[PDB]
RNA sequence: UUUAUUCAUAUAAUUAAUAGGAUAAUAUUUGUAGUUUUUGAUACCAUGAUAAGGAUUAUAAAUUGAAAGUGUUAAUAUCAU
């Protein structure tokens, strides 16, 4: 795990993606060295390997390598890790106290992490509120070309209620695909540095082009508006075999008959 | 040992053991007299 | 010498025993 | 006889040999990169693991072992898992235990089984099923000590009970064997070797020490018969390599085993009768009523005279 | 026909041969990250860079023979031999011109 | 019959096993030759009574090796494998390519085991270097091919 | 994936233009999975991401057409070969598919014989060798002699 | 008179047979299976070399270049089931 971190820990040093994937790949390993050979990483070591990759790919906007993490992070219920080695630590002490330990929900939501992202989670949904709004604003510009197009009239998101609760229900139904509260949990800290603690609207713009990048419905809600492919049938008389009877639709040429499919 | 099944010092054996009785059973004693 | 056979390929393992076939469809339907 | 060089020297015919017959490789040498020994899968979860780092550090993980004395591993489980509240976490850290004690061979390990895990698992018909992890680490600790505890441990793997044994690894099997028949149990080896042909394990790749240690135990007769019947399901192959085992471990190579065996006879020459054969080549009512008749003809005829 | 030997082998055989043969698996010869210019050439023994053809490719060897030689052989030893002067001094008449 | 005596397939091991021992040997000889005949300092570092200490241990180190192969190529290069006739190389009583004698030569020229093409007797062949200088061209036209083409790195 | 799975889907097509006169023909494109492989290797897309059964695939067609360097200077040796012939002899009722049953563009006018000297390089070495008896009278055409015009 | 080879007289050398190891779904393995191991038929076949004599073609001044094929007697000699 150790050999493997230092790996990686090059690997992001020399900004080099595919041995990024490749030292994930060769962390992930095969039969042969995890059945046959029994020499596999631990899970301590898989979770901090595959953190500090999709961390890196997450910050530099590589969508298919960080879904790929994603996905093998989800696989492997490893989203709620960090607070299992916090909360970890917590029962070390108390076992050196001398105290009995156990894990639970509220064990878990103890934690100053947890707290931490759900007192910031408002200004989370507002700040990607902001971002889409501003996103369908330039679609509706490009789409024409600079006045807007009523592509921005009414947009996929729904305003957000005045309440925290609301902020989870809007960020749990317009974000769900991803796990929102560990994104922004991995999104807290930079290089050491406590983001969230020191420099708001850094964490937020992290946070938000993090949710941005991992949803895939966030992908799909934010497509630039494209034009309609026509149809075509070949001529009656052959001139050409390129030049085709276009399709036309009753909104470009007013008035004629009513058409059949 | 592949394609023959044996080797040359257990053919040697095998065929010295094959064939032990046409080779030596008696010292044929005695003498032949002429009878015409 | 007899000639050897040069469009002859070496002779060399490429395949699973029945017991690795079966371990392969017994892991799979778990 | 030849080909001319004048001939335009064209391929007779293409052969297509490797892919009408696909072998598997089979090499003498064993594999390099095997781990040689009983896994155990420490499936903790990521919470109690850094908790329980200084206790787990004394611990052997993959691939390691620790030098720490056995005293020290069962005196920590012993005060710290009852602050621990959590069932699959203390069985997982016991699992430890036992296979720092089998590697060390501490006999006094069994009395932690008895404390925590026999009276909710092997206890007057227990209905708590333990895990996987738990019974290979108790099962490689008794076989290891030559513990007489596998038994009852064995019997409630079976199909009936908790079904562990398709579970069971090729070296479990060769570290089972390998206790039955230093101890000497006749019924021990017949009722392992029905399962392991039951179970469709690997016979052919057992450990060849361990085969012929268990089958050097067989003096009983009904499960000498056994014997004859069951040693035609190993392969060629092995049987041939069992029969070089046993004549060096009763030979020259004695020394290897840590106790030496005991002269059985009857399974030395009937193994070598076995290999050389696997090898090629280099009416008593009836019967009675005749024999009576005729001695009643003797008589009547006078071969079989009366007193002079 | 009756003697029809083709000059060119058809697809089919062609196909056969390349069929029944496998790969050399470094002929992909790929590369992506660079010369590894400490290591590369200072790994395991068994499957080492070795030197091959002139002494003057044969640093290390070099090095490691006069680590050895002066390591396993002692200085009283090597006080015994002498060279041809220091035996011809011996001579009545050591010296003269060519 | 059969191929040869086994005295003679003893005598042909025996040169192959001496072809072995050069290669085991012949590195560590030039090295210690190399190291112990010279009279210029070796380096910066190793100077005056370090530098002829050291060829004095080297010397001592060369000696002490019972069995090294110092004998030279050509002194036995001349063995055949088919027959025990002995030639020389150099002369025509040896030919250097198939490694045989010039009577081995002929027997297998006559029973056609070989693939050769007769020439002339007093002609050069077809080698257009051969024609040109003779032996010592199509030498140094092998020195050319195997060597001096490269650029030394 | 989709890749992979048409790879493997043309490799199990079976032809009918060669009637199975030797074998199967498509199994070749399998040599094409160890090259796209490596090309995933450049395209950063990690091998463990794929499914289990195009894994058992893959590993098949790599076991089929894949060495190394250190296989290849061991896999040619004697003793596997004479061990692949004992295990086809033993026992290939268990693995056998058969057991289981100028210009000339500008030439139109070619013009031959220009002058061009032999004499000046040299080719004096043209001789040959005839059979005696090529017209004798009691030397008969037919016979075993015919045999010594092959010879070289 | 010294030396390259030759010759004299002193010598060393001796035996037999295989064994697959990284990136391969699990055999730990190789002083093990070999002992009375192989080097053992130089002969009286009818070979082949030597010397010797014959005939055919040039009616062109062109070409770098007018040169090539086909038959008989004496003596010597013949070591392979």
């Amino acid at each position: 795990g150790e050999v493997l971190h230092n790996l990686m820990r090059c690997a992001i040093a020399a900004r080099h993606r595919a041995r990024i994937m490749w030292v994930y790949n060769v962390m992930r390993g095969r039969f042969y060295e995890n059945v046959v050979v029994r020499a596999e990483v631990d899970l301590i070591w898989r979770y901090r390997i595959a953190m500090i990759a999709l961390e890196y790919l997450l910050d530099h906007e590589c969508a298919e390598e960080a879904a790929a993490i994603y996905s093998y992070l989800v696989e492997e219920e490893l989203l709620r890790c960090d607070v299992h080695v916090r909360v970890g630590l917590h029962m070390r002490e108390a076992i050196a106290a001398g105290k009995p330990i156990t894990l639970n929900n509220d064990v878990m939501n103890a934690t100053s992490l947890v707290r931490d992202a759900t007192a910031v989670a408002p200004e989370v949904a507002r700040e990607l509120q902001r971002r889409h709004a501003q996103t369908l604003q330039n679609n509706a510009v490009e789409a024409v070309g600079a006045g807007s197009a009523p592509w921005s009239i009414l947009g996929p998101l729904t305003a957000i209620g005045p309440t925290a609760e609301d902020t989870m229900v809007w960020l749990q139904q317009h974000y769900g695909d991803v796990d929102v509260m560990s994104i922004m949990r991995w999104a807290r800290f930079r290089k050491g540095k406590d983001l969230m603690a020191k420099d708001r609207p850094q964490y937020l713009a992290r946070a938000a082009a993090w949710i941005e990048l991992l949803s895939k419905r966030n992908r799909e809600m934010e497509e630039v508006p494209l034009t309609y492919m026509r149809k075509s049938k070949p001529l009656v008389l052959d001139t050409n075999s390129n030049v085709r009877v276009a399709w036309q639709t009753p909104l470009m040429r007013s008035g004629g008959p009513p058409r059949l499919l | 040992m592949t394609v023959h099944g044996t080797s040359l010092p257990s053919t040697y054996r095998m065929h010295k053991d094959i064939n032990k009785a046409q080779r030596n059973d008696r010292k044929l004693s005695g003498n032949r007299f002429k009878v015409l | 010498r007899k000639p050897q056979n040069q469009w002859e390929g070496v002779y060399y393992y490429s395949g699973i025993t029945k017991r690795q076939r079966h371990l392969i469809l017994l892991h799979r339907k778990r | 006889y030849h080909w001319h060089y004048n001939l335009p020297q064209g391929m007779e015919r293409p052969h297509s040999v490797n892919r009408t017959f696909a072998a598997p490789f089979q090499s003498n040498h064993s594999l390099v990169n095997k781990y040689r020994g009983v896994w155990i899968e420490f499936d903790m979860h990521p919470a109690f693991s850094v908790a329980l780092e200084p206790q787990l550090r004394k611990l052997p993980r993959g691939r390691t072992l620790p030098k720490t004395p056995a005293e020290e591993v069962i005196a920590d489980y012993t005060a710290l898992a009852p602050l621990v509240d959590d069932e699959k976490t203390r069985d997982l850290w016991l699992a430890k235990v036992f296979q720092h004690c089998a590697f060390q061979r501490c006999g006094g390990a069994m009395e932690l089984w008895e404390r925590y895990c026999h009276q909710r698992f092997t206890a007057e018909g227990a209905t708590a099923k333990p895990p996987l992890s738990l019974v290979k680490s108790v099962l490689f600790y008794c076989n290891k000590t030559d513990n007489s505890g596998w038994r009852a441990l064995f019997d409630r793997c079976l199909k009936d009970g908790w079904n562990y044994t398709p579970l069971f690894d090729t070296a479990q099997w060769s570290f089972m064997l390998k206790s039955i028949g230093r101890m000497g149990d006749e019924d021990g080896v017949r009722a392992v070797l029905e399962e392991m042909l039951d179970v469709q394990a690997d016979l052919d790749r057992v450990e060849a020490r361990s085969v012929v240690i268990a089958l050097n135990a067989v003096t009983n007769a009904d499960v000498y018969e056994f014997v004859k019947k069951y040693l035609f399901n190993f392969g060629e192959r092995k049987v041939k390599f069992l029969r070089t085992t046993y004549s060096d471990l009763r030979g020259h190579g004695a020394g290897k085993l840590r106790i030496p065996l005991k002269e059985n006879d009857n399974m030395y020459y009937h193994v070598c009768w076995h290999s050389s054969i696997r090898s090629p080549r280099q009416p008593n009512a009836k019967i009675d009523d005749i024999v009576k008749d005729k001695i009643e003809k003797w008589k009547a005829e006078g071969l079989l005279p009366e007193d002079y | 026909r009756m003697g029809y030997i083709p000059r060119y082998t058809p697809w089919e055989w062609i196909a056969i041969q390349e069929a029944d043969q496998p790969l050399i698996a470094e002929q992909i010869r790929q590369d992506n990250i660079g010369t590894s210019y400490f290591f590369s050439l200072n790994r395991y023994w068994r499957y080492k860079a070795s030197p091959h053809g002139y002494i003057r490719h044969f640093e290390n060897e070099v090095r490691d023979l006069l680590q050895y030689v002066d390591g396993v052989t002692p200085w009283k030893q090597a006080q015994k031999i002498r060279t041809y002067w220091e035996v011809r001094s011996h001579h009545p008449m050591p010296q003269f011109n060519r | 019959g059969q191929d040869v005596p086994k005295r003679h397939t003893h005598f042909v091991l025996e040169s192959r096993l001496m072809y072995e021992k050069s290669f085991r040997d012949c590195w560590l000889h030039s090295v210690c030759r190399a190291i112990s005949q010279l009279d210029e300092p070796l380096s910066k570092t190793v100077v005056g009574t370090h530098q002829k200490m050291l060829q004095r241990k080297v010397t001592c180190f060369q000696y002490n090796q019972y069995g090294l192969f110092k004998t030279p190529y050509y002194r036995l290069a001349n063995v055949d494998r088919y027959h025990a006739v002995q030639g020389v190389a150099g002369t025509r009583e040896w030919v250097p390519y198939v490694n045989v004698s010039y009577w081995t030569m002929n027997k297998m020229v006559r029973g056609g085991n070989l693939l050769v093409h007769r020439v002339h007797y007093t002609g050069w062949g077809t080698d257009s270097h051969l024609k040109k200088g003779g032996w010592e061209h199509r030498w140094n036209k092998v020195l050319q091919r195997n060597v001096l083409q490269y650029s030394r790195i | 994936e989709l890749y992979l799975r048409s790879i493997m889907d043309h490799a199990n097509t079976p032809t009918s233009e060669p009637l199975q006169s030797f074998a199967n023909i498509n199994v070749v494109e399998k040599k094409k999975v160890p090259l796209v492989l490596a090309q995933m290797d450049e395209l950063g897309v990690p091998r463990t991401h794929l499914s289990r059964v195009l894994m058992d695939e893959v590993e098949d067609s790599l076991r089929k057409f894949q060495t190394y360097r250190s296989r290849f200077y061991e896999w040619g040796r004697a003793v596997k070969q004479f061990d692949f012939i004992e295990f086809r002899r033993r026992n290939g009722w268990l693995y056998d598919l058969h057991l289981m049953k100028g210009d000339i563009y500008y030439d139109d006018t070619r013009g031959l014989h220009d002058r061009s000297p032999t004499w000046m390089n040299e080719v004096p070495e043209t001789r040959y060798d005839r059979l005696y008896g090529v017209n004798h009278p009691d030397i008969a055409k037919i016979g075993i002699r015919r045999h010594l015009n092959v010879e070289y």
